[PDB]
């Protein structure tokens, strides 16, 4: 709802980021990387430029 | 910064939208029609039913 662009992509903690200029999302899988088995959620609500 | 002319007879509401560092304005609700207003005092028009 906040609407956001994606910018930055950053690997941590055998993990991988992306960083909006509000929102920060996470990306997993629940299994083998497929198109059906793919996961975003929501991490945390800072700011940055 | 200026001085509107909108309508408001009762309660209104009020909704910010921001999109980039050049879409920004205010969306009002009076109870039977829709006004649009900017952040500097600028006014647009609305068309439909």
């Amino acid at each position: 709802p906040r609407i956001s662009i994606l910018k930055y992509a950053v690997p941590f903690s055998e993990q991988l980021l992306l960083w909006s200029d509000e929102v920060q999302f996470v990306m997993t899988s629940s299994g083998v990387l497929t198109s059906k088995s793919i996961q975003l959620d929501v991490g945390s609500e800072f700011a940055l430029g | 910064k200026r001085r509107l002319n909108i309508d408001v007879e009762s309660n209104p509401k009020f909704h910010l939208i921001n999109r980039d560092e050049h879409e920004q304005y205010y969306i009002v609700f009076n109870g039977s029609n829709i006004q649009v207003v900017d952040l500097s005092g600028n006014q647009y028009s609305v068309s439909g039913a």
